[PDB]
């Protein structure tokens, strides 16, 4: 029935990947979701002040 | 109803009496860049009636000896006009063709022109210079006709937009045709996306006295001009 | 608010006019009965090719003609249906002895137009977007099979290329490598149209510098950047000699074809690579001459 | 593993095999496809498209290999003049070799269909005239009359405001398909012949060219198809690409 | 599930190919439509006359 | 057995193949994936990220590198004074090599999107100001007179609380995607030049630094996409890992 | 190593062991070792007839 | 100053058109990334030497030995991931031996 | 790739085996088949005359 | 080529004998006072 135990276990992306043995981690990268945040290194500020506005009040 | 033709753009008018009708390039029309179909992110310009006109600018002399010319149209109108001007200052550019070369003569004379047109016209000789592969204005001439100069047979160049100015019966061609090119946009200050070729394949003959002066003049006018990435003025 | 003329304007039409539908087309049309008829009017045979346009005038009004069922299929006359065919295209020589490739490693140019019988096909169009299938045949100058072991690997244009046989560049934990030994059958690779240009373009009437243009820069006339697609390639993996005469031959194959504007076929005898250049000391016709046009 | 046997065929390699490879680059994705003029879906669309026959083929030198595309008419004087003759054979090395649809046919080894051929009178306009192009089916030796030559598949013509006129070669063969005709036996596949004959005369007024020149304009009908193909034979390269 | 692109994407033409890997661009190119359009090169005149008629009116 | 015919390709072995293989420790499995801040998904995420850009790279002395990250900015005097200038280039060697975007570029051999470039001035509260700075698009040379710089995309910026400033480089290109520009004809994928004038001056109170310095961020847009891939051609390594 | 090439009558004869007509951009050509298992190939009726 | 990437877009700049980016954006991830084969090990048992004699030979597993992969990797501080080793044995001419 | 495990009879080939091939021509279409007189089914056929 | 970038019309002799050209009003003014050289130029039509 196969195993889980492929690293990206749990993984909130969504892989849709080949496999012939009994382990998950024997199976191929495959495809995958496309997920971004670029926020998360861009704009990891408290507050937001957006482009029209002036960034420190 | 079918030689009489009357062509008007911008505020340039032509007539003709003895036309042999209008033939559109790949049967397609002179159509704008779609939002998709472009990547230039910035409103370009479509000048339209400024630029989008009838242009006569060279003329050459047919002759029982003559062996053809040829043009670089991306080029050839740049330094003339307002259209020019956008050529120069703009970085992107993008527009179809209209354009009609008329050579009248008597009923007296005889003589068969063929006009034809040639996407990504390149050609050879081991080099060829800045003045042969861009002759803008007064074009350049053909060596070898037969090989259209660049090693390909022109007895087979009728696979592409033509048509003849058979004196005998029209006495100009017309043809149209939409922008060209792998890409959206590109600057015609260093490429041309084709040229134009007029070749006699029936040698003008006519016996004395009928006046021996039978120029062939070129007149053109672009359609759906767009210009992008504006810039400094730049000549080449 | 409006001038009306802004209103009119037609300026900003994306959509093309057409005006030419493609219908579908399996069997060759079929020919249907036709009988006499004499009346005036009625011209099919008079055209004038002074327009431009191929004769539309058909069989049936110049002949009395049967009737036909025209089963002959037209698949093979296909774009893929043709171009679809394994080509040599490249050949690298790495050789013991010799000026050539010493050192045990070679940089090929990724260009096509270095074989006539695949350029003169592909030269047929003007622009052309597709897939391809590549083969790689190794072998010694004789035919003689060794139990050799290479290493293929590609260069995209603007990666570091390898200097010599053991270059840090083969490394290729990026690049992407193939390792085969000749004892083993050609690797079969399959390459997707990368490009910056939507199609390929065979002939680029234009400079790709935007400079002064010169005489000694006439050199650049007909270079398009959109067909430079890197370099390849390929060495022996060991750190002493190859110890065997090598010849790779490149054949390549094309999938997913699509052809746009048509050209006149090759007339004369190609001299450059990249380069319409032609014998014009010698020029030669189309095809065969005959004594009189009168006399077969 | 699984039972497996492998059969004849095995590691090798045909150029004409339609068949998967592993990709070089996971998860690429080719430059969008905009859209552009003129695209071709069959070859077929050329062979209909009308190209330069080079009948007057004789000239080599050079420097009058531009006349080759010509075609000389003057104004005889006597009844059945013979003007031209030439090979209906369009993948022959004949005339045929200029049209865009002969070098076509040099790819392919054989064909099926009818064949169009435009001629367009050139001459003065005050040029008047009649002449019958004729077409003699294969199996029928080259015509010495033109009363001998009006025996087979011809069309009258005459010259005024329509300087064009086109003769249709009606594919009429003993075989669905044809081999590229070449002499020595493989003649069995000849499409025919055909003849020009004056019906009557270059009739020209006091005042115009007492010579003219016609233009021969070959392509394919709709019930064209060819079949098969190979590496084409109307040219070969002497010297190796530099 | 596999990836969109392979050239004729996008295309008119329906190709039924087979494929083994993730990318749709190392699949076959299989058989393909029948279209045409000799009137793009043939007939490319603004107004149709026929045979029937007379070319020049 | 099952009849098989191995096609070309068997035995070979592709770097960049996505591919099965045995499993080497059955019923393994790895040790729970804790949470971590952080986490990345793709690579584009951090060309988002802005990082210096070293305009002025002229100094090398290893004493003076701590320079080249900053800029230098006096109270000139004339009209239109010029005070920078560099390549539009991520990709290329050029001063985009400091920036993370370019480094990572160098992983990929084409790609496409607008760029962003802010400018932080870090001179005394007092020094006010008022500049211009030019994009010329490609095929534009780089600009002499301010006033022929103004003639592409410009924006002028002047000092105070908002310190920073960003101009975007709006990618205005022929081709889709653009090949990482390399001098000799590669540069058909320039995507321009950079300038940089004095609309007014370097205005300074009594009592504050006659000299300040600016420093620039790059970053790209949220438009921007690379494709393929290959080995960087940034960095070389000399000698072999010890 | 060798290299079958098929050649289709009207089409290029090699006249030599290195004639151009062996770069079969258009022919269908194999190429097999003598080590490797015959060829397999399948043809189609093929005849003007 | 703050610490933020300038968040100005190309429309507030400059009059802009509209474009549809159909640009993909799969192969800048993650696996379509450092999923590639790459050379981060080489052992050497040749038959004279003082390297590898007596015909066996431990390697200590680490990749921080090739530049190549290692610059990659070193872009991250942490990675989980699986992996898949391909072995090319040979002599050092290229020599395909039956051992 | 996938476990397989050949089996004897690997490579060797037998004249009187049915099997595939892979094709020379692709999309290739053999001229359509005139109806001919005294056509033969089997050869049983004959064994009557 | 330079009386060609301004309103024009190329014209052929045939049939149609006659020809007409239309000097489209295009002024600065809606009205025009009768132009007589010295300032009242100001009210020019043009050039043919
Ligand atoms: C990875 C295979 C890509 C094949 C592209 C070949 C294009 C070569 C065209 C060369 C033309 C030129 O350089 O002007
Ligand atoms: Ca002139
Ligand atoms: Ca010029
Ligand atoms: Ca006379
Ligand atoms: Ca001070
Ligand atoms: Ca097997």
């Amino acid at each position: 029935h196969e195993n889980s135990n492929s690293a990206t276990e749990g993984s909130t992306i969504n892989y849709t990947t080949i496999n012939y043995y009994k382990d998950s981690y024997a199976a191929t990268a495959g495809k995958q979701s496309l997920k971004q945040d670029p926020d998360k290194f861009a704009n990891p500020v408290k507050d937001i002040f957006t482009e029209m506005a002036a960034p420190l009040k | 109803s079918d030689r009489v033709a009357q062509l008007t753009i911008g505020n340039s008018t032509i007539t003709t009496q003895e036309a042999a009708n209008i033939i559109v390039g790949y049967g397609e029309w002179p159509s704008y860049c779609s939002d998709d179909d472009a990547t230039a992110v910035d409103k370009p310009t479509r000048p339209d009636v400024s630029v989008n006109r009838f242009y006569t600018l060279d003329t050459k002399l047919w002759e029982k000896s003559s062996k053809g010319w040829y043009w670089k149209f991306p080029d050839v109108l740049t330094e003339t006009g307002v259209f020019g001007q956008n050529a120069q200052f703009h970085y992107l550019y993008r527009s179809g063709f209209c354009i009609h070369v008329q050579c009248n003569a008597s009923k007296f004379h005889q003589g068969a022109l063929l006009v034809a047109i040639l996407p990504e016209y390149v050609i050879g000789t081991s080099h060829p210079p800045y003045k042969q592969t861009q002759p803008g204005a007064d074009g350049f001439e053909l060596q070898h006709p037969y090989v259209l100069d660049a090693g390909i047979p022109i007895s087979q160049l009728t696979v592409c937009p033509h048509q003849w100015i058979n004196l005998r019966t029209n006495n100009c061609a017309t043809i149209i045709v939409p922008y060209m090119n792998t890409l959206p946009f590109d600057s015609a200050l260093n490429h041309c996306n084709f040229g134009l070729l007029v070749v006699p394949i029936s040698p003008l003959d006519f016996d004395q006295g009928a006046t021996p002066v039978i120029p062939i003049t070129i007149t053109l006018a672009p359609m759906c001009s767009e210009f992008a990435g504006l810039r400094q003025a730049v000549t080449q | 608010d409006r001038v009306a003329d802004v209103i009119e304007s037609s300026i900003g039409d994306s959509v093309s006019r057409a005006l030419t539908q493609a219908l579908p087309a399996p069997t060759g049309q079929n020919t249907q009965v036709s009988s006499h008829r004499l009346d005036t009017g009625e011209v099919p045979a008079l055209q004038a090719a002074e327009i431009g346009a191929s004769s539309n005038t058909s069989d049936e009004s110049m002949i009395e003609t049967r009737c036909v069922l025209n089963s002959h299929s037209t698949a093979e006359t296909t774009l893929d249906s043709f171009f679809s065919r394994a080509g040599l295209v490249g050949e690298i020589d790495l050789p013991l002895e010799g000026t050539t490739n010493p050192n045990g490693y070679a940089n090929w140019d990724i260009d096509i137009t270095g074989y006539a019988q695949m350029r003169r096909k592909v030269e047929l169009f003007t622009y052309m977007r597709f897939d391809a299938e590549f083969t790689f045949v190794a072998c010694t100058p004789t035919g003689q099979v060794v139990p050799q072991l290479l290493q293929y690997m590609f260069v995209p244009p603007g990666a570091p290329k390898p200097e010599s046989r053991e270059s840090l560049a083969w490394q290729t934990a990026t690049n992407p490598s193939v390792f085969v030994k000749l004892t083993d059958p050609p690797a079969q690779v399959s390459v997707p149209f990368m490009s910056p240009a939507s199609a390929y373009q065979w002939f680029y009437d234009g400079y790709p510098t935007f400079g002064e243009h010169k005489q000694e820069k006439d050199l650049e006339y007909g270079a398009c950047p959109n067909n430079m697609m890197g370099t390849f390639s390929v060495r022996n993996v060991g750190s002493s000699k190859s110890k065997y005469p090598l010849v790779v031959r490149i054949y390549m194959r094309m999938k997913h074809v699509r052809a746009w504007i048509p050209r006149p076929m090759r007339n004369q005898n190609y001299l450059f690579k990249a380069n319409p250049n032609y014998a014009g000391n010698s020029i030669k016709p189309t095809g065969t001459s005959r004594t009189a046009i009168t006399t077969l | 593993g699984f039972p497996t046997e492998p059969k004849p065929g095995t590691n090798q390699f045909l150029t004409t095999d339609d068949g998967v490879s592993a990709p070089i680059l996971p998860n690429f994705h080719p430059t969008p496809c905009i859209h552009i003029p003129g695209e071709v879906r069959n070859l077929l669309e050329l062979c209909q498209v009308e190209t330069i026959l080079e009948v007057n083929n004789v000239p080599t030198n050079a420097t009058s290999l531009m006349e080759r595309l010509r075609f000389p008419v003057s104004a005889q004087a006597g009844k059945g003049e013979l003007c031209a003759v030439f090979r209906a054979d369009p993948g022959r090395d004949g005339p045929w070799q200029s049209t865009m649809l002969g070098q076509l046919c040099g790819y392919y080894t054989q064909w099926s269909g009818s064949l169009e051929v435009t001629f367009m009178f050139t001459g003065s306009f005050m040029a008047t005239g009649k002449m019958l192009i004729a077409y003699t089916p294969p199996g029928g030796p080259l015509p010495k009359d033109r009363a001998t030559a009006m025996l087979g598949t011809h069309v009258i013509w005459d010259f005024g405001l329509q300087s064009s006129v086109t003769l249709v070669i009606p594919w009429i063969s003993n075989t669905h398909y044809r081999a590229h005709a070449r002499d020595g036996v493989f003649d069995y596949y000849t499409t025919g012949l055909v003849s020009i004959w004056y019906q009557t005369n270059y009739v020209v007024p006091i005042g115009a060219p007492n010579t003219a020149y016609i233009i021969a304009l070959a392509a394919a009908q709709k019930n064209f198809t060819m079949k098969l193909c190979k590496d084409t034979s109307h040219i070969l390269q002497t010297a190796s690409i530099q």
